[PDB]
């Protein structure tokens, strides 16, 4: 015989982290200069290949491909 | 054109005896009809393999035990004969259960 | 399930390669044999296809056995976009 | 589900390293001669493997 | 008209070529992957198409047309319960084909006519 | 390989148990009765003594293929080492296993237990 009581938590709650949706985060990556030359914001990764922009955050370029390998202080 | 001596050794392993004995006798007959100098199907001491186990599935009740056994028999034959004839002898007349293993020993 | 797209693509194409696949019930196993992937999503995708009605599944001695039916073959071929005439190895009539 | 924490502990030996190969039970395994089957299923199928009662 | 764009859509669906969206299309175009781009003119923001055109000029050609929701309909988005519009609603801002695929009956004609001149 | 003969025979026995129980699992609806293993120098022959041998064969003889392929992938045997042979029962009455399977099928359908037995 085994009769367990209803579980009681000494913890308010911890909900799954709903990931932060950004409304048109693509536009912050590029900037067209008067229907012509396009400029990249932030930075770029030389490893993956051109295109992947490097996150700014706290003085450490955080790429998307080399998430672990590339956090380059600048 | 192979006539070289090989001192080949064949050995047998199976749980059942009578079919093993028929295999051994058939091998001896096949060798003697080829006039091959040999040594008889020498018989190793029989190897008996036993498990002791509780009959109970749960552990309750009077202590009752049982032993479960196989009896494998290893008999081997060595031939001072060439390879090709021995190869055709050993590759034929095999029946299920009897396991046949060959060593050239050259 | 959380399955990579190339992972499911290649497990499905291999399943079409043979027509039958094993995935031992052992979980957390790093790489399933002769498929080079973790067996977890292999089992999960195969049971999903079974539930949809394209794979027949059997359990035996902590071993999983998956077999392809006719509509399963058709749907897998459509998934790979393989030509109609080619058939899996199960259809390769190796007579006794 | 993280790679470094899930299933992280080594399982070289102990009860959970070898399973029944029949039901996977951890309890009472016959490792002798590589059976690795629990005494229950062994009692069930011993006549089929070849294990017979003789004495 | 434009009955070959659906053909290339299908053949690059077969070979996983549609970098649907904006960031996927962008990453296909910046890499040596973007081959045929479709950016809808009929956009409320009227900025994303300008950015896509600027990146395409930098993988140069563009085939823009209009009517984004129809592009979502006949790009192949949703589930095929019926062969048409079985999905509730869907809208594809930009569709870029990465792999040429199998069929090129009219594909080389249309690109050279529109942008290559 | 170099494994002791005793452990080799033990593996043979457990292989036989696995195979017989697996054929009980699969071919129950096909009237499976017994499985026989015969190790020949090149191939290893498997024989399925069963009542519904035609159903065991399958269409185009594909079932005996796929099942064999199952074995071929289950026990890491290379292709062409396992060959399936389907055979009719000697007499399904004296095979108590077949009688038990028929009784099980009759009971599963909800028949007269007394009359069926
Ligand atoms: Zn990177």
């Amino acid at each position: 015989g085994k009769k367990r009581k209803k579980k009681v938590y000494t913890t308010p709650k911890k909900i799954r982290h709903k990931h932060k949706k950004v409304k048109l985060a693509v536009l912050n990556y590029y900037k067209v200069d008067d229907e012509g030359k396009v400029a990249k914001l932030r930075k770029e990764c030389p490893n993956c290949g051109p295109g992947i922009f490097l996150a700014n955050h706290g003085d450490r370029f955080y790429c998307g491909k080399c998430h672990s390998t590339f956090a380059t202080q600048k | 054109q192979e006539v070289v001596i090989h001192k080949i050794r064949i050995n047998l392993t199976s749980t059942k005896v009578k079919q093993l004995e028929n295999v051994s006798a058939n091998i001896i007959k096949n060798a003697e009809t080829f006039k091959l100098v040999k040594k008889g199907p020498v018989r190793l001491p029989t190897k008996v393999l036993k498990i002791s186990t509780r009959k109970t599935p749960n552990g309750e009740g009077s202590k009752t035990w049982d032993t479960y056994e196989m009896r494998i028999h290893k008999r081997y034959i060595d031939l001072e004969a060439p390879a090709h004839i021995v190869k055709r002898i050993t590759q034929i007349t095999i029946e299920p259960g009897v396991d046949v293993e060959v060593i050239i020993a050259a | 399930m959380l399955i990579p797209k190339e992972d499911r693509k290649k497990i499905y194409q291999h399943l079409f390669q043979e027509g039958v696949l094993v995935a031992k019930k052992d979980f957390n196993q790093p790489k399933h044999e002769e498929i080079d992937t973790k067996n977890l999503f292999v089992i999960k995708a195969l049971q999903s296809l079974t539930s949809k009605g394209f794979v027949k599944t059997q359990f035996s001695w902590q071993y999983y056995y998956y077999t392809l039916t006719e509509e399963g073959v058709v749907y897998l071929r459509e998934y790979l976009n393989l030509p109609e005439h080619i058939f899996p190895a199960t259809y390769l009539a190796g007579q006794s | 589900a993280h790679e470094n924490v899930w299933y992280s502990h080594p399982r070289k030996f102990g009860k959970g390293s070898r399973q029944c190969r029949i039901s996977g039970s951890h309890s009472g395994l016959i490792r002798k001669y590589g059976l690795n089957i629990d005494r229950q299923s062994f009692r069930e199928k011993a006549n089929d493997i070849g294990f017979y009662k003789y004495r | 008209i434009e009955d070959a764009l659906k053909v290339v859509l299908r053949t690059s669906l077969v070979h996983d070529g549609l970098a649907r969206g904006l960031r996927e299309s962008a990453k296909a175009l910046t890499r040596g992957e973007g081959q045929l781009a479709v950016l809808v003119e009929s956009v409320t923001e009227e900025a994303i198409s300008k950015l896509v055109q600027g990146l395409a000029t930098e993988n140069v050609p563009l085939i823009k047309v209009a009517d984004a929701k129809q592009l979502g309909e006949w790009a192949g988005l949703g589930k095929i319960d019926r062969d048409g519009n079985a999905r509730k609603v869907v809208g594809a801002s930009v569709v870029v084909v990465k792999n040429w695929g199998a069929d090129t009956q009219e594909r080389e004609i249309l690109l050279e006519h529109f942008s290559q001149q | 390989a170099i494994i002791s003969k005793k452990r080799k025979l033990v593996a043979d026995g457990v292989f036989y148990a696995e195979l017989n129980e697996f054929f009980t699992r699969e071919l129950a609806e096909e009237g499976y009765s017994g499985v026989e293993v015969r190790v020949t120098p090149t191939k290893t022959e498997i024989i399925i003594r069963a009542t519904k041998v035609q159903d065991v064969v399958g269409e185009n003889g594909r079932r005996i293929n796929e099942l064999t392929l199952l074995i071929e992938k289950r026990f890491k045997y290379k292709r062409g080492t396992i060959a399936l042979y389907a055979e009719r029962v000697h007499d399904r009455g004296l095979s108590a296993v077949a009688q038990a399977e028929s009784m099980k099928f009759k009971l599963l359908n909800g028949l007269a237990i007394r009359r069926a037995a």
